[PDB]
RNA sequence: GUAAUCGCA
């Protein structure tokens, strides 16, 4: 669960066996080995540099992973192929739709190109980045499954609104205000606000809120010009000038989190481009 | 090798109220980088104590939010403004500041009257903007606290505006782990990383949380100066007066053992015991 | 029904901050015969020089372990329903019929 | 500028999307991609035969697609090869969970 | 060692079955855990790596 | 075992009165000290360098409290250098030393 | 410039989601996407 | 004026003492708060000392190296040589962010060589030959402008056992207090002092009375005094006969109108301050990880005493507050034990019985792990 | 108004089990949950102690065989010993043996130790003879932590490897109980520790309260075992080449007026590299500084 | 090298 789309864990056992050519050519080449007989006996003996060769020899070699029941064009696709201490071949978990994949006892196949051209191949087209929507109808075959989507749907689900909230009506009588997001998480980290806990977030004049068409329930008018609009989800506080002073929208630690991340991770993609 | 040692691999200011900086612990058995990473993340984000404004005093405005006179901005605004006021100092219990601009200047900025202890660290924050000739005289208090978030003097008696306030300098704190390992041995190695609000260095918040977690597990090593065949001998076997008898099954006692365990005055306690009972009860136990 | 189990949380929070953490703690100390008032640990506080804490402390040496484990229902991480804490077996029985 | 984007940026240049993010940007101005995949080839099987011992831990089709992204105006490492600072020493190899 | 299909006597036979011997576990060795009266078979359990206790209760048995 | 000995005050007196071809190092070290611990080791080391050309002795300060008094001990750790020569002066070390300076002093005075 | 979520996300939300991130960002953005929400998924699951 | 243009928050503080290489003044026979239990149960492994004795402190040095550990500002004043030594003792205490521009350095003087006379008979030494620019400090040599910003003045008995470095600490000293510093004085008897108390008294009377806060130990104290030690000293056991907090009664006629505040301690077990207005002692832990090396118990007074100085110094107007007096006393505590943990990482264990272990220049040391073997 | 800890419960249930209750009364709101997980982490994977890791029979085939006069086979003899509980405090490999003879049941009192090494349980069943027959066994104990591998399967032959787990603390718990102390919220820390008779539940609370310490001392060094390791440093910066010598070279050496010297010291300027570094204009950019002192420090320089 | 039979997902 901690590989990247074009990461796959590989067992070395494995890996000593298909790559055993190239780690031959490595000991040869390094003052390590003077023959391929040496060099065959050193790498049975499972000498520690041996594995060091190994990694060095795989680490731009591209894997082909598939199975048996290879019924669309996606049970053959191509990863970077990492060192392992086991015997069980690792598999991102996104990647599981594609290949009909479940860990309850499937097996699969691995292939190495030993030609560039077959290189270049597997690591342009073959690659999980450049298959992302099923040839059927396009549409986005690597999503959020079983564990990942609970998480996401607790995360945005809400929080009890009316009489799950409170007991007595309000009329005869939410609390935290945050400037930043940061502070928000921070709080949440800090267990101060619980995940479902209601919240008032400052956000600088976007409106990208989706809500219903719905007016204020409610405005205030002062004398002095400044009316404030308080509307289901958010309050927009103006002045005489048709200004928009001050908008707050009121949500949980949840919706902040899931937009700060996909925020981050765009900005961090951009960063890292440069 | 067999030595821990520490070192800081990257370290960067991105702006005065914000720092970065990335340690290393090279030596480390398997399964305790993880410990001590959590240990030191709670130590960072809980246990290290900050400096902040937590009480105001505005004579001239009546309420919490209203726009006064020259102010431009409403007194939630001014509160939120004054709430992200990064501060500096060693203080020892609660002290008292001030701000008495007066004129039609166009920020209000670093002219909060401190006393030596208490520092400012970034001047160019931005209280309010007086747009008109006016007198701003604000009252501040401030406390440092190992993240009390929660302290009020005097619960809003005066006409004094309760601001929330956040007692952590360290913004963010996380650790990761790499395991390097030939052969048998395994190595493990911890990675450190501290944003920090400015008031310390990230080593300075490393120092601190580590003599805090210290402190903490200290005390555990203080050390202060000096100067059975009852259960199946029930009541009904030993020969005893109805009363009592009953007065005992309604107590909820069957064995002797359980008599035992009763005291005297308990047993008296039950209804309809009287004080001779406790005597004949005793007789005829220490008869057997 | 949270907001009636947090309403019991609050009142329980409301008599432990008034009772005192002794006289509160001594529901699950059943071998400690003494009086667990405010005014009578000023008293003994004033007599021999023990605050509260070593009393506390002196009054946890003699719970048992099966005691222990049932005030665990107390625990600020974890803490369990008060209703259901000091419910009878009569009506638990009923859960299940 | 966000704060606290240190962590991410430097585990996307260590993990290798690098090469991801490269690979999508020249593509992006190829309109047959198989013709561009065949080029690629072609000069990979160049650099091999100008230099061979040169590679064998260093991949030729990294070193192309590195000197094409310098030759772009990014600066990208050579082959897309990069060590490990914070390596113990000789033979002792990091786990990648 | 159950014969299957207890539902012949009454109606919830193995939930009876199976909350009655909870209970008893828990008032005999006392922990209070073993059957909660709000959520029956479940318990609330804690995090290892940082102590934390989960949000929802979990359900422990011995298969 | 050991080249450098534990001596008595007495016969250092003795030491000092009489002449000696060999340069005289006297260390005034205590048990419970942890600098002259380690100051032994350099002794060794240093006798060993010399084996015959100088002489290493080292007296108890707990147990010979007035002889060190008279001396002039101001501290632990602290060396006394006595050269050959009756006429020459003695050279005082207070504090934990390198070897090199050590052997620097034997050698030049 | 994203859009801000007040409802609750489902399975085919998250595709339509995936959708418009690959229309708009391209697949090189959207798996890096994918991969901060799995990861904070299975956190908060 | 440069006090509003670079000051600075934390107030400077100043050593005079000396700059020595693990050095100790002297040391008399204490008891120590530990589990007897866990002793006996791991005799073998564990290092305990038979005769249990610690050192009042080190040197100013390593004050200074503490105080700037623990994050304040520290100026050493003092004077050195051009050798080596002394460039390299210089060398340390600025790799560890400690001020010597105040450190004068002269080749006509050795760092650590005391020339001295043989004498006439009996054994009678005489350093009237040449100091070792440890005694040699002139009074014009002092840096004013040091003493300016210096708001606490630290210096230590040894430095006035000479005439000339008694006279120029004098001078130093009260300079500061005419320039407005509170005098730190930790009064660490040397080994010729202890011979007689009223001699001892006397030596450091022209002391006592210049400074405000004084540091003394529980043996020093009973030595100043008529107070003679009824301690078995050695018994596996704390029977509350010792870690005994003294009357103020016993230190009214050692007080003077200038003290604020007197501190005692007997290691970091047990921490003593009299004022006077309320008198209280703090308890601490002193059962550490300890090596022969570490035996001496030295770095717990350098960070006992360099906590005291940071708590004191950062809030001047509290130095009679109780509550804060027992907080500095707590984090002196905390800061003497972490120093000796300190010193016995960084410091290992003799080699054992079996010595095969690749040797440093004149030391061979081994770790914990490598010292706790079968043979 | 203090901190305080104390022994509720000990309790021997048995001589392989024992059983500790402590309380950290007086504790405030976020110290007690790390505390307890710090703790908690300590007594599990942090606390080591000693076990049998190799065992010797004198004329087996194999380990998995039935030897006359005995009811077990080598390999339930193998899984005995491998639950035989001893007390160490030094590391190392030391050597024990089994010398019993005549019908009956061999123990772990059998077993002779070295003087450093001791049983616990004293009467654990080893084997059972029901035969007269010599029965002579070597073992290797040794003092590690964590549990071991076997992996030398394929060795010196007659001598068995028997993984053994090296975790004295069989089990671990920890509950926070509040105070009641109005705003100062103050929570009281409860622990129970389960031992197996190599050391005691205090004793273990106290080696791994150790053990945290010394494993949070090291971020309190200097950053990266001889006491003269300044000297030989500076004496091989000084030695082998300039512009290393230069970092050793600091603004306190160089004279200076006292308001450069703090300006710079306030500037993070501390060695002469880092001044010549710094260009004129970052000189100037720096509060209370003038074109006057930049003459000066640019002429004691060039001096 | 071919069959038979079972399993796997
Ligand atoms: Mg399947
Ligand atoms: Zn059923």
């Amino acid at each position: 669960p901690s590989l990247s789309l074009h990461r796959c864990g590989l067992p070395r056992e494995i890996a000593i066996e298909l790559f055993q050519t190239f780690v031959i050519r490595g000991l040869i080449r390094q003052h390590l080995a003077s023959n391929i007989g040496v060099a065959k006996s050193k790498i049975r003996e499972k000498e520690p540099i041996v594995w060091e060769i190994l990694q060095e020899v795989m680490q731009g070699h591209p894997v082909l992973l598939n199975r048996a029941p290879t019924l669309h064009r996606l049970g053959i696709q191509a990863f970077q192929p990492v060192l392992v201490e086991g015997r069980a071949i690792c598999l991102h978990p996104l990647v599981c739709k594609g290949f009909n994949a479940d860990f309850d006892g499937d097996q699969m196949a691995v292939h190495v190109p030993l030609s560039l051209e077959a290189q270049v191949e597997a690591r342009l087209l073959m690659f999980s980045h450049m298959n992302l929507l099923s040839p059927a109808i396009g549409d986005p075959i690597s999503v959020p499954t079983q564990d990942m989507l609970i998480g996401l749907y607790v995360l945005t689900s809400g929080n009890h609104r009316g009489i799950c909230v409170n007991r007595y009506n309000p009329c005869n009588r939410k609390e935290p205000f945050f400037s930043n997001s940061y502070d928000a998480i921070g709080a949440y980290r800090q267990k101060r606000i619980n995940l479902d806990s209601p919240l008032w977030l400052r956000w600088r004049l976007d409106q990208r809120v989706i809500a219903s068409r719905e007016t204020p329930i409610e405005v205030h008018y002062e004398s002095l010009g400044t009316f404030y609009e308080i509307y289901g989800h958010y309050l927009i506080v103006r002045s005489l000038k048709k200004q928009i002073l001050f908008i707050y929208i009121r949500t949980t630690v949840g919706h902040i989190a899931l937009y700060r991340e996909i925020e981050e991770a765009i900005q961090g993609f951009s960063r890292a481009y440069s | 090798t067999r030595t821990l040692q520490w070192k800081c691999v990257e370290s960067r200011t991105d702006s005065k109220r914000l720092y970065y900086g990335r340690f290393i612990l090279s030596p480390l058995m398997k399964g305790q980088a993880d410990t001590i990473g959590i240990a030191m993340r709670r130590a960072l984000l809980g246990e290290i104590e900050g400096t902040c404004i937590t009480r105001v005093k505005s004579e001239k405005v009546p309420h919490e939010y209203s726009t006064i006179t020259g102010i431009q901005e409403s007194v939630h605004e001014i509160l939120m403004n004054l709430k992200e006021i990064i501060l500096r100092s060693n203080l020892y219990g609660t002290s008292d500041a001030s701000i008495c601009v007066k004129g039609p200047g166009s920020v209000t900025a670093q002219d909060i009257i401190l006393p030596p202890y208490v520092e400012i660290v970034d001047n160019t924050q931005h209280i309010a903007s007086l747009t008109e000739p006016i007198d701003f005289c604000i009252g501040l208090q401030i406390e440092r606290n190992r993240g009390y978030l929660i302290k009020t003097p005097h619960n809003f008696q005066d006409g004094s505006y309760p601001i929330d306030a956040v007692f952590m300098p360290v913004r963010n704190a996380n650790h990761s782990i790499h395991s390097y390992g030939n052969g048998n041995e395994k190595q493990e190695i911890l990675f450190l990383e501290i944003w920090t609000n400015g008031s310390l260095t990230p080593k300075e918040a490393l120092h601190e949380a580590s003599r805090n977690l210290i402190d903490l597990f200290i005390p555990f090593l203080h050390m202060e100066e000096d100067n059975i065949a009852l259960k199946s001998i029930f009541i009904d076997q030993s020969e005893l007066p109805s009363r009592i008898y009953n007065c005992l099954k309604m107590s909820n006692i069957y064995t002797l053992l359980d008599l035992l365990n009763n005291s005297q005055e308990d047993l008296m306690k039950i209804e309809h015991f009287r004080s001779e009972d406790v005597k004949r009860i005793l007789g005829i136990l220490e008869k057997y | 029904r949270h907001l009636y189990k947090k309403e019991r949380l609050q009142a329980e929070k409301e008599k432990l901050e008034k009772i005192g953490p002794i006289a509160y703690y001594s529901e699950w100390v059943q071998a400690w015969k003494k009086d667990t008032s405010r005014e009578a640990i000023q008293k003994h506080f004033e007599e021999t020089g023990e605050d509260e804490n070593t009393q506390l402390i002196e009054m946890f040496c003699h719970q048992t372990d099966r005691e222990y484990r049932i005030m665990m229902g107390t625990d600020i991480r974890i803490p369990r329903d008060p209703l259901a804490m000091r419910m009878r077996e009569d009506q638990i029985k009923q859960i299940w019929g | 500028r966000i704060p606290f984007l240190e962590e991410q940026v430097r585990k996307i240049r260590d993990g290798g999307k690098l090469l991801t993010m490269d690979i999508h940007r020249l593509l992006l101005n190829e309109d047959n991609r198989f013709d561009f995949v065949n080029e690629i080839a072609a000069e990979a099987k160049q650099y091999v035969e100008n230099n061979r011992d040169e590679y064998g831990a260093k991949k030729a089709i990294l070193h192309v697609l590195s000197n094409r992204m310098n030759d772009a105006g990014v600066y990208r490492a050579e082959a897309y090869m990069e060590s490990d600072p914070f390596k113990p020493g000789p033979g002792y190899m990091k786990d990648e969970l | 060692r159950i014969a299957p299909f207890d539902e012949r006597y009454e109606q919830e036979a193995s939930r009876k079955l199976v909350f009655s011997e909870l209970y008893e576990a828990s008032k005999q060795t006392a922990n209070p855990w073993v059957f909660e009266p709000e959520y029956p078979g479940k318990s609330r359990i804690f995090d290892g790596r940082t102590g934390n206790p989960f949000e929802q209760p979990v359900i422990i048995g011995k298969p | 075992d050991y080249l450098v000995k534990k001596v008595s005050a007495k016969d250092i007196q003795e030491l000092i009165k009489g002449e000696r071809n060999v340069p005289l190092i006297i260390d005034f070290y205590a048990t419970w000290c942890g600098p002259c611990i380690l100051m032994a080791q350099e002794l060794e080391m240093l006798a060993v360098e010399y084996e015959s050309n100088a002489l290493i002795v080292k007296v108890d300060t707990d147990d010979e409290y007035e002889f060190a008094r008279d001396m002039q001990v101001r501290g632990l750790p602290t060396l006394y250098f006595i050269s050959p020569d009756p006429n020459k002066d003695a050279i005082r070390t207070e504090g934990l030393i390198p070897i090199q300076m050590m052997r620097d002093i034997i050698n030049n005075d | 410039n994203l859009v801000f979520h007040n409802k609750a996300i489902n399975g085919t939300a998250m595709k339509r989601l995936i959708s418009r991130l690959i229309d708009h960002f391209g697949m090189a953005y959207t798996s890096h996407i994918l991969d901060q929400v799995k990861t904070l998924g299975f956190q908060q699951a | 004026e440069d006090i509003s243009f670079s000051y600075g928050w934390p107030p400077l503080v100043c050593c005079f003492g000396a700059a020595q290489h693990a050095f100790v003044p002297s040391g008399r026979p204490s008891n120590r708060l530990v589990d007897h239990e866990w002793h006996e149960r791991m005799k073998d492994a564990i290092w305990d000392p038979e005769k249990f004795t610690r050192a009042p402190g080190g040197c100013s040095s390593n004050v200074a190296v503490a105080l700037a550990s623990l994050g304040g500002k520290v100026a050493f004043m003092g004077k050195l040589g051009d050798d080596d030594f002394g460039q390299s003792l210089v060398y340390f205490m600025n790799i560890n962010k400690v001020q010597t521009r105040s450190v004068r350095l002269d080749s006509k003087k050795a760092t650590a060589i005391t020339h001295m006379k043989i004498g006439k008979r009996g054994g009678l030494r005489m350093t009237t030959t040449k100091p070792s620019a440890e005694d040699s400090l002139l009074k014009s040599e002092i840096n004013i402008d040091v003493l300016k910003e210096a708001k606490m003045f630290y210096f230590n008995t040894f430095s006035m056992l000479d005439p000339n470095m008694r006279l120029t600490t004098l001078r130093a000293t009260k300079i500061s207090k005419k320039l407005g510093g509170v005098v730190f004085y930790d009064v660490n008897l040397p080994f010729p002092l202890w011979e007689s108390g009223d001699k001892a008294k006397t030596f450091i009377q022209q002391a006592w009375d210049l400074a405000d806060i004084i540091e003394v130990t529980k043996q020093e104290l009973e030595f100043l005094c008529g107070i003679k030690p009824s301690e078995r000293f050695d018994t596996k056991d704390n029977d509350r006969s010792k870690f005994t907090h003294y009357p103020p009664e016993v230190i009214a006629p050692l007080w003077h109108e200038n003290l604020k505040v007197l501190f005692v301690t007997n290691g970091t077990s047990k921490i003593h301050y009299y004022t006077k207005e309320h008198n209280s002692a703090v308890l601490g832990l002193e059962d550490v990880p300890l090596t022969p090396y570490t035996s001496d118990m030295s770095a717990s007074g350098d960070g006992i005493i360099a906590g005291i100085i940071r708590m004191l110094t950062v809030q001047p107007h509290l130095m009679t507050d109780k509550g804060y007096l027992e907080r500095t006393l707590k984090y002196a505590i905390s800061c003497g034990v972490v120093d000796q943990w300190l010193q016995a990482r960084r410091l290992g264990y003799p080699p054992k019985e079996g010595m095969e272990d690749d040797v440093v220049p004149d030391d061979h040391g081994i770790k914990s792990v490598t010292e706790r073997e079968y043979r």
